[PDB]
């Protein structure tokens, strides 16, 4: 999807490159590498201080849910 | 360590070695070592130094 | 390799010396290769 136009639209991966190096960094998966080959399953690794730096991304969020009114810290990823 | 192909013709001094107060590992004892060097404390250690 | 002092040397080490250093070194020289392309660089590769 799109991806035909990727190769096309300099304005177009200057968006999903934008994106991609984002998460990469931030959490640690290229869309580009999905939208192009869907996989079954996406393993991700925590490496060194890169790493870290995105299990925390990962375990940072917290599913809030409105119970009691309590705005509930709830943890997102548990097994991590 | 005693028993490998690399020591084991010195294998019989080992004994006396240890009485200058060394160890002498057997190779299921070295296998300790370097698989408590996988530990997953160390590997930070080294994915950081 | 046992025995071999200085003068005979030749190439039964110069063999090892090409075993354990020299493709180790390409050895892993050659799995990076295959990390930078893929990208992998969260899951290391712990030497030993």
């Amino acid at each position: 999807m799109g991806m035909d136009l990727y190769k096309t639209s300099k304005a177009a991966q200057d968006v999903w490159n934008r994106a991609d190096n984002h998460f990469k960094d931030t959490y640690g998966f290229s869309i580009l590498d999905i939208v192009i080959n869907n996989p079954v399953n996406l393993t991700i690794h925590f490496g060194g201080e890169k790493g870290k730096r995105i299990r925390e991304n990962y375990s940072a969020m917290i599913f809030e849910t409105i119970v009691d009114g309590k705005l509930k810290t709830e943890k997102i990823f548990k097994e991590i | 360590t005693r028993g490998t192909g690399l020591m084991s013709a010195n294998n019989i001094i080992a004994e006396g070695i240890e009485k200058m107060g060394v160890r002498t590992f057997s190779q299921k004892e070295m296998a300790f070592n370097l698989l408590g060097l996988l530990t997953p404390e160390v590997v930070e250690l080294c994915q950081k130094s | 390799e046992q025995g071999i002092e200085l003068e005979h040397i030749d190439s039964k080490s110069e063999f090892a010396h090409r075993i354990m250093l020299t493709n180790i070194l390409r050895m892993m020289g050659c799995v990076k290769k295959q990390k930078s392309a893929r990208g992998i660089e969260t899951r290391p590769a712990q030497v030993i």
